[PDB]
């Protein structure tokens, strides 16, 4: 889930749901890319092994 | 379009797309406008057939 907002006066100007994690369409003549490695945190469970 | 989306996301999708061509209802300070652009594009499911 992205929002994009001006970085000095603070409009609104889109929010997506994705999941090729490719925001387009939303900034006209652009497509942007951000890896899924960005936001997780991972464990490990030896009670079940996972 | 992706291969995650939902059949409502699309109707929505679709709805926004028409209305920015600027076919849709006239601002006429009313709810009418609110009324008539929610009823542009539908589907009819199992529990809604006329």
């Amino acid at each position: 889930t992205i929002k994009v907002t001006d970085a000095h006066t603070g409009k609104f100007i889109g929010s997506d749901s994705v999941n090729d994690s490719t925001l387009r369409g939303v900034i006209q003549g652009v497509d942007v890319k951000i890896d899924s490695d960005v936001g997780v945190s991972i464990s490990w469970n030896s009670t079940k092994k996972t | 379009l992706e291969g995650d989306d939902t059949v409502s996301e699309f109707e929505t999708k679709l709805s926004s797309a028409i209305l920015e061509l600027g076919m849709g209802a006239t601002a006429g300070t009313s709810d009418e406008a609110a009324t008539v652009n929610s009823n542009l594009v539908n589907y009819v499911s199992t529990g809604d057939v006329t």
